[PDB]
């Protein structure tokens, strides 16, 4: 999934 | 002074980046559709909407940064890790920097040494490049994914680095063995860093806050709350007085830097994905995960 901030 | 955002133009997938050129004359968009589109701002505002240039890319785009001296040059970062400098008049890639080993999330051209640009990546590296050199000039090995990098507006010796480790690492590039300071406060990854001025730094995070910091005396200043941001890159843009950011409620939020809760908000399954002030004016570009672009203006 795109434009997801790494966690 | 302001209570609302007026829609003055609308151009109807995810837009990762929306940015004005050096003169606030053209703006460009980029995102998951693998295309950098350049629009004329005045035409968009005056007319009832075709780009003047489109450049197709190999990979999904995460960020754009126009050159502050060369009108026609713009950098992009992509999901393959490539950092590209393009000329929007010739459509050609001028430089393709391929050292990052994973997705690059951010690129920024320095305002004061305009041949210099910095990028950050899921590969946990910050790389500084010069447009006259094929190899990186500086490499910083960090411990966690880098989500955002930004040059200080007054000097090319300082960069802010927002990390998945929840901290902002503020570096003096003259000695990268340690940062000048590391700002803790955010409770999740730091997704954006943007300067309001030489000494004022703002950040956004998936802890649903923006924060303001003093990079002269290394102090926390203020935390801003109201929007919803737990997952996505939703955009942050600042000027001398205001912060604006997206929300996973498909709303744009504006804060004045002295006030912790919003001055106003605008309702655009969808998230705001990119925002950009027109310098210190009340006008703003905005875009969301459906690909819609709106020009908004703060108004009484």
């Amino acid at each position: 999934e795109d434009q997801m901030v790494p966690s | 002074r302001y209570s609302r955002l007026r829609v003055i133009a609308e151009i109807r997938n995810i837009v990762s980046s929306i940015e004005f050129d050096r003169d606030d004359e053209l703006f460009a968009t980029a995102g998951v559709s693998r295309c950098i589109k350049v629009f004329d701002f005045s035409s968009v505002v005056n007319e009832p909407q075709c780009p003047i240039v489109e450049m197709s890319t190999r990979s999904k785009l995460s960020c754009l940064s126009w050159n502050k001296h060369e009108k026609n040059h713009i950098a992009s970062s992509d999901y393959e890790g490539i950092v590209t400098v393009w000329d929007v008049t010739t459509r050609q890639s001028l430089m393709e920097y391929e050292e990052h080993e994973k997705r690059a999330w951010s690129v920024d051209f320095s305002r004061t040494e305009p041949s210099m640009l910095v990028s950050g990546s899921d590969d946990c590296k910050v790389k500084v490049w010069c447009t006259r050199q094929e190899a990186s000039v500086i490499n910083i090995d960090m411990k966690a994914n880098i989500c955002c990098v930004k040059y200080n507006p007054g000097s090319s010796n300082y960069i802010a680095v927002g990390s998945a480790d929840h901290h902002i690492h503020y570096y003096d590039l003259r000695n990268i063995s340690q940062p000048l300071h590391v700002f803790s406060g955010h409770k999740k990854a730091v997704s954006y860093v943007k300067f309001l001025s030489n000494n004022e730094l703002a950040s956004a995070s998936t802890d649903s806050t923006l924060r303001l910091w003093d990079v002269k005396d290394n102090l926390p200043v203020r935390t801003f709350r109201g929007h919803t941001n737990e997952k996505n890159f939703v955009g942050l843009t600042v000027n001398s007085e205001y912060l604006a950011c997206g929300s996973e409620t498909n709303e744009v939020y504006v804060y004045h830097k002295e006030i912790t809760r919003p001055v106003t908000s605008h309702r655009f399954s969808y998230f705001i994905s990119a925002v950009c002030w027109k310098s210190d004016s009340p006008t703003m570009l905005t875009a969301n995960s459906q690909g819609t672009i709106k020009v908004l203006v703060l108004a009484a």
